[PDB]
RNA sequence: GAGAAAAAG
DNA sequence: CACAATTGGGTTTCTTTTTCTCTTGGCGGT
DNA sequence: ACCGCCAAGAGAAAAAGAAACCCAATTGTG
């Protein structure tokens, strides 16, 4: 039932304060009354038995157990680790406590069960341990079993004892990374940061000195309004619990209250002119209560300072004075060499939350105050509300919302104010980040981060990796940990050019956008009207869009004025496929060509013998103009360039402008100007150099599939088999559609006329790479049709040729070469569509250990065939990326190797690019030699077949799911000996 | 031209003189509210109804009638009947749906509650704007409407003098009603006595 | 039976009724015809002016067209209303939605008496779509007049009486550019809809 | 919650 | 009770992040 | 300088678009 969550809830966060006292008062109550009695029993006695067992009150249990007793349920055994709980923390009697220990062994329960399947507190545990060992030092279990390794073929040479490994330094000393540690700890206790924003401060005025003036008089104002409505309703909730039940006074004391009139002036500030509805603010305001309540409960806990000594032991692995005894793995150290505890607190159920967000979001309200309205004369000499709530429409559903005053809107309008608010876990690390020990633990320092992402809900993707084997996960959490350990910092000068630009109006071609002031911001006839209305409807679009990207860039270039000069660890997460995402959502490399440029590595590898030239490479692989040629052609083309190199770096905004019209033109000012510095130096070799180096695949989904199953034709065609050209299937395709395309111009239809030879890989990449998964032509047509969308040549577009001669006339042909690995399409589409038949949702392990569930669920929730059937090639194989990907990462980390990936395009130094590339198909090589397909199709058989529902559901998925598409006379050994694989 | 702007039906002014008997009801896309209030200070009745299974994605008009006729088996019979229309336009692209059911709506019950209208050939039913009869009092700011539950809240615990026969059902029901956001009974006492004030008792 | 009729009724009503009306209204202007089910069909008339598109939408004209309609309304046993289907997903013709919905709901409300007092539901909506193939007019996408087979009926399925039959046909003939007599087509699909009552 | 868009696979 | 073969209506390979407003705009003569 | 206010019609503008496609429902059947 609902009441019985809510007590439940209300008698586990009693608990997290210390309202002990109040929480025995309303217990009682509940056990008074009969009607009360019931939904009292379930699992709150227990832990108000761990209530009073924490405090110094050991007398109080004997009335606990009495009224359990009272109640007739069984005892829990974790009332009876409670009771020898309340035994210690206290002088022993030397009696009756090895009596209660046979009472417990009566009726079932183990006294050597208990210190492993209660879970309680680990100090209450050794307390525990203590006593019993005053009782007896019969038994003491051993946790400390040796730590358990995986047995995986892929990753057998990963965790191998022997062999020669070297792990790659942090450059700063051990005392620099404990002060980071600090900065970091003092900016997460306070949750929120402030920041510079790099908004010019323009005019300073007298209208403006008085608005700053009255707003810092009317906000001390409010700041005691609250404070003294927080105390009023506070007092009056502690009168209630007393007769009463469910009452929010330890709800609202979990925090203390300077928190919490910071975080209602900050739900005032975020406000904007129309207010947001009352629902999403009481979501809003109880969701950063609860995250408030998980940063500020370690603390007063106290492990704060035992995270910071374990830390301190810790940090010797990673920095450069100290030396670890032995070499080990970042996560491993952290296993041994102690263990912090993680309490895994179960958040409060949805009405608590909703309705404890309903009554701050009304104490808001009904406290703070506006004197008169915003004029200098205060002859009214009334307060009101600045927040009303207001009954309004919203978009399909009536929801009452908060609207603000006008004048405050008008005031808050007036002062610039510079400063912006973001969240701890926005910002980037100030430290390296914590190992990513298990599920349960996270990469943050006091606040929890989840594995694997989801929208809404979505249990069974955690349930997976719970009831997942211990030893499997250990591979991709390992690799999670290098993705965080990753050292960045920013670019000075990019950083300086793209804030000039910025301040001026700027170049928005370059992703850098303006200010509105830029942006657009008697009638004859109707048709007039018309129009005029049309233009009016046009300018404000489009002063809407400019604001928006404005607003966007002015939160990402505001956040990376403030993090200069400074060393930065972006940890990393993953999505339900395994294919990893960082973590902070504004400042990543998966971001824009400008985000992408401002970030470099902090430690600077020397380039070594080889050097240069793979810089310049990767200046050519951003530059755009050669991607269809082989490297060496690649290293003359930047040798021709290099004026054009030099003018760039020595003059980039003021003379001649060679960075742009490369797709990447922030990206190549930067590699630019690293190759420019590192030319003007005695030695190339010796210059140190911290600009990533970038490695891309060809066309990968394709190489995929061509090695699940070998194939001699399409296999050559994605670069798998060793060639001097590299051989590119959407050029190829793009010139078949091309070639249809000239007869048809010669038939003489119109549409080939709108074409006009503007059909470029990048026009028809999508659909021909959405070809190989189950396409259907409206897919087609809004992937043909947007790229053309950004071309800004041919005005009226209807783009059914292209998706006609796509996927229907070059679709002979694709079968044509395509020969094989499209019966590996259909034999996946077959397969899920009949599990989508039997009722469930299809399950697969990845070699590495990862297990993948799909989301799709119809509106207890029946699975969706349509989004299943199809959906299920592209959420397999890239699954297979994300192993690939870890492999790669881990045999990078074991050669001394720092390692940066995005997915599908590996980061890394200049010297380090060829190590990377062998461990990159030495890990193709080794992912694919186990038969994927077949394990695979056991697995299926043994999750979706092994239970009778009818006959024709296992006959029919047994005869289509032990088929498997026979593999060609292709070798996949050759993969070690391709050049053009990843490049 | 001001009682114009108030009132959308032309009611000459004898007949609002004494009308001894004022239904006030306010439409809602989810839920339902109305309250007897006369000339006189007296209150009659306060209920709302509550699980409509209408705006469920389909739009039939046999349904339509049957929710109007199960809500007017429990209402009374005054002279003059008060409307709540809302400031939508048709123009409006956005909340399009829910204009057609308040057009719906207000179309179904005026065309019910006359039964003699072929006899006497004069209107019954009269509609207000919403932002007119916040105007009388001051609730506005920016040309929007806020909740006047506090106001609500003050006129019922004189503005307003509410009989003490089912004063303490009211009160009981009015706890519900600001604990959970239930805005359209709110308005339904504040147009009555704007009603009862602007054009009534001059 | 139900993709015809939206609502439902018992098979015996919808069998035997003693007359009926056509309730179907056009943009401009209604027009109700009376049949009595013996296919012998009495009177068909049309109101002559409409005063409620002037203006805007407001429940005044709305009444006050409305009971001049069902003030000029013969009695009738059963009443069948129209049931267009236009598109609530649809951006554009928004006007004409909310002119037909509220005005088949003032209709279902003023003409349909004793729902309080008598709990049968008694007139219900017709699927105009579904009927089009009974009338195998065209494609179904658009429905043409149905003025030139009620021409070919007279002027035998209309059975006008002999004082009234002379009069309807130079009543007929009087009126042929008037463009929104349309709904003559609707006063055959009622002898459709005697199809369902056999 | 829906919309106007933007940038990565 | 137990089916049941044919006939329309929501959806269109997949996965991340981000910003903003929920028609207001125009007219008016004090 | 500031609320006041206000009426937002009925115009053809038909704008994208259709083209598969599959998965569940319904009067008929034993
Ligand atoms: N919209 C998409 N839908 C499905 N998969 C996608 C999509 N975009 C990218 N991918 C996945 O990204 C991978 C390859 O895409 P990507 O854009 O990186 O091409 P590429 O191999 O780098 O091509 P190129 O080097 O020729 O530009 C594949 O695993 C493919 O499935
Ligand atoms: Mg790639």
């Amino acid at each position: 039932s609902g009441q019985q969550q809510r007590l439940l809830a209300f008698f586990k966060c009693c608990l997290l304060t210390d309202q002990l006292p109040l929480a025995h008062h309303l217990l009682v109550v509940h056990h008074g009354q009969r009607q009360k009695r019931k939904l009292l029993t379930l699992d709150m006695y227990n832990a108000v038995m761990l209530g009073w067992a924490r405090q110094g009150a050991f007398k109080e249990l004997v009335y606990v157990l009495f009224m359990v007793k009272d109640a007739g349920l069984t005892p829990d055994l974790l009332s009876y680790a409670a009771a020898l709980q309340c035994m210690g923390r206290q002088d022993q009697d030397a009696g009756t406590i090895e009596r209660c220990l046979e009472q417990m062994s009566q009726e079932g329960l183990k006294l050597q069960a208990l210190f492993t399947a209660v879970l309680l507190s680990e100090e209450d545990r050794a307390t525990v341990l203590k006593a019993v060992h005053k009782v007896k030092p019969t038994f003491s279990l051993p946790p400390q079993l040796p730590p358990p390794v995986n047995t995986s073929k892929l990753l057998r040479d990963v965790y191998a004892k022997d062999g020669r490994v070297s792990y790659p330094k942090l450059h700063l000393p051990l005392k620099t990374l404990q002060c980071l540690f600090e900065k970091q700890l003092h900016m997460e206790l306070a949750s929120r940061v402030c920041v510079v924003s790099v908004e010019k401060p323009t005019l300073p005025s007298k209208e403006v000195k008085h608005a700053r003036k009255t707003l810092k008089t009317l906000r001390d104002q409010w700041e005691k309004a609250l404070c003294r409505a927080l105390r009023e309703t506070k007092n009056r909730l502690e009168r209630e619990v007393y007769e009463g039940r469910f009452s929010l006074y330890p709800f609202l004391c979990l925090l203390d209250e300077r928190e919490v009139v910071r975080m209602l002036l900050q739900v005032l500030q975020a406000l904007p002119a129309q207010g947001e509805s009352f629902t999403t603010l009481a979501r809003e305001l109880s969701a950063r209560t609860f995250s408030r309540h998980v940063v500020q409960r370690q603390r007063v806990s106290g492990q704060v300072q035992a995270l910071q000594n374990h830390y301190r032991k810790y940090l010797c692995l990673l920095a450069s004075d100290a030396e670890v005894p032995e070499p080990c793995l970042p996560r491993q150290y952290w296993e041994e060499l102690g263990a912090p505890e993680a309490l895994r607190e179960q958040p409060w159920p949805l009405p608590v939350q909703m309705e404890l967000g309903k009554l701050l979001a009304e104490m808001l309200v009904q406290a703070t105050q506006m004197p008169c309205s915003l004029d200098k004369p205060h002859r009214s000499s009334r307060l009101v509300p600045v927040l009303y709530h207001v009954y309004s429409f919203r978009n399909v559903q009536q929801i009452g919302i908060l609207k603000p005053h006008p004048a405050y809107v008008q005031l808050l309008e007036k002062a610039a104010e510079p400063t912006l608010t973001f969240e701890a876990v926005d910002v980037p690390m100030l430290c390296p980040p914590l190992p990513w020990t298990s599920p349960h633990s996270g990469a943050f320092l006091l606040s929890p981060t989840k594995l694997m992402r989801t929208v809404e809900g979505a249990t069974q993707h955690q349930e997976l990796l719970e009831t997942c084997p211990p030893t499997a996960l250990h591979g991709a959490l390992d690799a999670l940990t290098q993705l965080g350990n990753c050292a960045w910092r920013v670019n000075g000068r990019v950083l300086d050019l793209v804030l000039q630009l910025f301040q001026a109006k700027g170049c928005p071609q370059l992703g850098v956008p303006a200010p509105p002031s830029e942006a657009p911001q008697h009638s004859a006839a109707p048709a007039r009207k018309a129009e005029l209305r049309r233009e009016l409807a046009h300018c404000q679009k489009v002063a809407r869009e400019m604001h928006s990207l404005r607003a966007e860039a002015l939160y990402r270039l505001s956040l990376a004025q403030h993090l200069r000069d400074r060393v930065f660890w972006l940890p990393h997460n993953m999505d339900f496929r395994g294919r990893t995402y960082p973590c902070p959502p504004h400042f990543n490399h998966l971001g824009s060509d400008v985000a992408r440029a401002l970030l470099e590595f902090a430690q600077g590898r020397p380039l070594g013998p080889h050097g240069l030239d793979w810089l310049k490479i990767h200046l050519v692989n951003l530059t755009g103009l050669k991607k269809r040629e082989p490297l060496r052609k690649r290293l003359a083309f930047a040798e021709e360039v290099m004026d054009d190199i030099l003018d760039s770096a020595d003059q980039p905004l003021t003379g001649r402008k060679w960075w742009m019209g490369a797709e990447e033109p922030w990206q190549t000012l930067a590699c630019c100007m690293e190759v420019a510095n590192a030319v003007r130096a005695s030695d190339p070799a010796a210059y140190v150099s911290h600009l990533p180096v970038h490695q891309d695949g060809s066309c990968n989904g394709l190489q995929h599939y061509a090695a699940l199953g070998r194939d001699s034709v399409g296999a050559a065609s994605v670069n798998l088999e060793p060639s001097d050209v590299p051989q590119d299937v959407y050029s190829g395709v793009a010139a078949q559609v091309e070639v249809f395309r000239r007869q048809d111009a010669q038939r003489g239809m119109r549409v080939a006329q709108v074409l006009e030879g503007f059909i470029t890989r990048k026009v028809v990449k999508q659909t021909v790479m959405t070809v190989v998964y189950g396409v259907t032509r409206y897919g087609g047509r809004l992937q043909i049709e947007k790229r053309l969308r950004e071309l800004s040549d041919f005005p009226q577009e209807f783009v059914w040729e292209a998706s006609h001669y796509l996927v229907r006339q070059v679709f002979k042909s694709l079968q044509e070469m395509f020969s094989g690995t499209r019966a590996i399409q259909h034999w996946l589409t077959e397969s899920a569509r009949l599990i989508s038949h039997m009722g469930s949702v299809v399950e697969w392990v990845t070699p590495l250990g990862v297990p993948v569930i799909q989301p799709y669920r119809l509106d207890s929730r029946k699975p969706n065939t349509r989004k299943q059937k199809n959906g299920f090639p592209p959420n397999f194989i890239h699954s297979l990326d994300s192993s690939h990907m870890m492999l790669t990462a881990l045999h990078c980390y074991r050669k001394g190797l720092t390692f940066v990936s995005v997915h599908d395009c590996y980061w890394t130094h200049a010297a380090d690019v060829s190590v990377m590339n062998q461990v990159c198909r030495e890990q193709f090589v080794r992912l694919h030699s186990e038969p994927i397909l077949q394990d695979l199709s056991r697995f299926l058989v043994k999750r979706f077949c092994s239970e009778p529902q009818k006959i024709l559901e296992a006959s029919q998925l047994k005869e289509t799911l032990q088929a498997v598409p026979k593999p060609g006379a292709f070798d996949l050994e050759q993969v070690k000996r391709s050049t053009y694989f990843f490049s | 031209r001001f009682l114009r702007k108030l009132l959308k039906p032309d009611i000459e002014r004898e007949r609002l003189k004494a009308v001894n008997s004022i239904i006030s009801i306010v439409f809602g896309t989810r839920r339902i509210a109305w309250a007897h209030l006369d000339r006189k200070l007296t209150v009659l009745d306060w209920q709302q109804s509550d699980r409509w299974s209408l705006m469920r994605g389909i739009y039939s008009s046999s349904v339509y009638l049957e929710e109007i006729s199960s809500i007017i088996s429990k209402m009374p019979k005054a002279d003059f009947y008060v409307l709540e229309k809302t400031g939508l336009s048709i123009q409006n692209s956005s909340l399009f749906p829910i204009l057609l059911h308040f057009h719906i709506m207000e179309a179904m019950l005026y065309a019910l509650l006359n039964k003699t209208f072929a006899q006497d050939g004069q209107h019954q039913v009269l509609s207000m704007n919403r932002n007119a009869v916040g105007k009388h009092f001051e609730l506005m700011i920016g040309d929007s409407r806020t909740s006047g539950k506090e106001l609500v809240k003050q006129f019922l615990f004189p503005r307003v003098f509410f009989p003490s026969d089912k004063i303490v059902h009211y009160r009981q029901m009015f706890l519900s009603t600001e604990l959970q956001r239930v805005e359209e009974l709110y308005d339904s006492l504040l147009q009555a006595i704007a009603f009862y004030e602007l054009a009534v008792f001059d």
